[PDB]
């Protein structure tokens, strides 16, 4: 396992990760 | 009027458990899929209140204090206690509060009012369009020197009586917030002989009061002339005491759930 | 944006790379205030459009509070002939609020109207109704003419002239000359009757009964935005959502314990309370040998400008 949204609304900001999802699964 | 009912007499002050009861909305605040932890007059879950009730050759209306807060529970069926009467020493020489429910308003006022030993408010005729509503007022004979008055929304409420088991139930609570009062109300039908039954309910707002007085003591207004009798209704009396309920939030806003923690 | 990177790292030249310099945030546009319906209040009407007054010493004096004062009718209208107004301007009037408020209402002659101020002497003044030094109220008069005065003059307020001592400062005396003065509406503007109400105003600890301003604005959605609703100020994009409040309910929160809604005090709905947008602003440029060329990346934001 939105709690993102709701924490974006008081300034903390969640970057998002270089490697995606797809691209993690074709190296495996 | 001054005099007492020939019924009038001292009844044993039996105890129950309140399973969920005094579980209440806090505030106007919103919340939902959350669990909300608050610190305010409570009631203790698994308490013991105390059990009264009126027949047609026993009646009580005992005076007990308000300083601690108080809970109120009444399992009714044509609802004939109507409201109570608040003030510290009972009497013209200081503020009291009037509460009387007609099951259409409210009806509010503080004043200076002259406490007759056995009020009582005047009710018969019930052959044609009986209404129960009230006709004679016994409570007070004078009042005067009125720092505030109220009257709230209409609403709709079954006063015609029933045979069997217990139908209608109303809670309230009643407490005091630097100096200000807060009123809780909530009505929901259940099946009831006696004692309380299992389960769980939240108490909505109803009125808030910016009166500013202080109020020791209380009397139970009924029934609502001494061979004059009650008819047979049951009411609860709580203690508030300054507990932490754990709150939970479905997607409607409304509790589904309270917890206490003191005891497990 | 190529200087900012310079700015930034504190250095002429720039390494190639993505850098965070700086950061973004948009100002709200305009602002939008509500407040709960100001329709069917509490008026004046009752002590000024009543049908019968007493007399000056009859005075009557009525106790406002628990409701929302309206001054704007008073000098706006300009159906009223004059008014004195001690200490503030008749606009500031409805700019504050008043822990409790007193109307005292009385018919004066014509030339009496001069005789109503703080610390004055008259025949009105010393013998039936007097100003104190100290009095801040704010004072309006108006013709009774076409209706107070009867011919041969009305008995009801009888207009006593005589006393054996002086009154205190708003000291009402009952006590049972007249002798009544003329009213008759054939006597000059100076001998005609008007009617005149003294507002006495009092500022203490407890909290204020009466109300203060109430202005409302239009309501602007999917924007950014100032948003005072009659309970809390702030900046953020207002948009009516699905969600469902109680009646006695008005505000909401988050998993944060923000507020992310509000509902309106007047009408019925329920907007949503989001944050207007912001993020860092991120640099994409090559080494300064390399080139001038240079990219701005807005973090985490859709661009609906451009």
């Amino acid at each position: 396992t939105d709690l993102i949204c709701a924490q974006k609304f008081n300034g903390l900001t969640v970057l998002p990760p270089l490697l995606t999802d797809e691209m993690i699964a074709q190296y495996t | 009027q001054c005099v007492n009912f020939t019924t009038r007499t001292q009844l044993p002050p039996a105890y129950t458990n309140s399973f969920t009861r005094g579980v209440y909305y806090p505030d106007k605040v919103f919340r939902s899929s959350v669990l909300h932890s608050t610190q305010d007059l409570f009631l203790p879950f698994f308490s013991n209140v105390t059990w009264f009730h009126a027949i047609h050759k026993r009646f009580a209306n005992p005076v007990l204090p308000f300083n601690d807060g108080v809970y109120f529970a009444s399992t009714e069926k044509s609802n004939i206690i109507r409201g109570w009467i608040f003030g510290t020493t009972l009497d013209s020489k200081t503020q009291s509060l009037l509460i009387v429910n007609n099951a259409t308003n409210v009806v509010i006022k503080v004043c200076e009012f002259q406490f007759c030993n056995d009020p009582f408010l005047g009710v018969y005729y019930h052959k044609n369009n009986k209404s129960w509503m009230e006709s004679e007022f016994r409570v007070y004979s004078s009042a005067n020197n009125c720092t505030f008055e109220y009257v709230s929304q209409p609403f709709l409420m079954d006063l015609e009586g029933k045979q069997g088991n217990f139908k209608n139930l109303r809670e309230f609570v009643f407490k005091n917030i630097d100096g200000y009062f807060k009123i809780y109300s909530k009505h929901t039908p259940i099946n009831l002989v006696r004692g309380l039954p299992q389960g769980f309910s939240a108490l909505e707002p109803l009125v808030d009061l910016p009166i500013g007085i202080n109020i020791t003591r209380f009397q139970t207004l009924h029934i609502s002339s001494s061979g004059w009798t009650a008819g047979a209704a049951a009411y609860y009396v709580g203690y508030l005491q300054p507990r932490t309920f754990l709150l939970k939030y479905n997607e409607n806003g409304t509790i589904t759930d309270a917890v206490d923690c003191a005891l497990d | 944006p190529l200087s900012e990177t310079k700015c930034t790292l504190k250095s002429f030249t720039v390494e190639k790379g993505i850098y965070q310099t700086s950061n973004f945030r948009v100002q709200p546009t305009e602002s939008i205030v509500r407040f709960p319906n100001i329709t069917n209040l509490c008026p004046f009407g009752e002590v000024f459009n009543a049908t019968r007054f007493a007399s000056v010493y009859a005075w009557n004096r009525k106790r406002i509070s628990n409701c929302v004062a309206d001054y704007s009718v008073l000098y706006n209208s300009a159906s009223f002939s004059t008014f004195k107004c001690y200490g503030v301007s008749p606009t500031k009037l409805n700019d504050l609020c008043f822990t409790n408020v007193y109307a005292d209402s009385f018919v004066i002659r014509g030339d009496e109207v001069r005789q109503i101020a703080p610390g004055q002497t008259g025949n009105i003044a010393d013998y039936n109704y007097k100003l104190p030094d100290d009095f801040t109220g704010c004072v309006i008069a108006w013709n009774s003419n076409n209706l107070d005065s009867k011919v041969g003059g009305n008995y009801n307020y009888l207009y006593r002239l005589f006393r054996k001592s002086n009154l205190k400062p708003f000291e009402r005396d009952i006590s049972t000359p007249l002798q009544s003065y003329g009213f008759q509406p054939t006597y000059g503007v100076g001998y005609q009757p008007y009617r005149v109400v003294v507002l006495s105003f009092e500022l203490l600890h407890a909290p204020a009964t009466v109300c203060g301003p109430k202005k409302s604005t239009n309501l602007v959605k999917n924007k950014c935005v100032n948003f005072n609703f009659n309970g809390l100020t702030g900046t953020g994009v207002l948009t009516e959502s699905n969600k469902k409040f109680l009646p006695f309910q008005q505000f909401g929160r988050d998993i944060a314990d923000t507020t992310d809604a509000v509902r309106d005090p007047q009408t019925l709905e329920i907007l949503d309370i989001t944050p207007c947008s912001f993020g860092g602003v991120s640099v994409i440029t090559p080494g300064t040998n390399t080139s001038n060329q240079v990219a701005v990346l807005y973090q985490g934001v859709n661009c609906t400008e451009v």
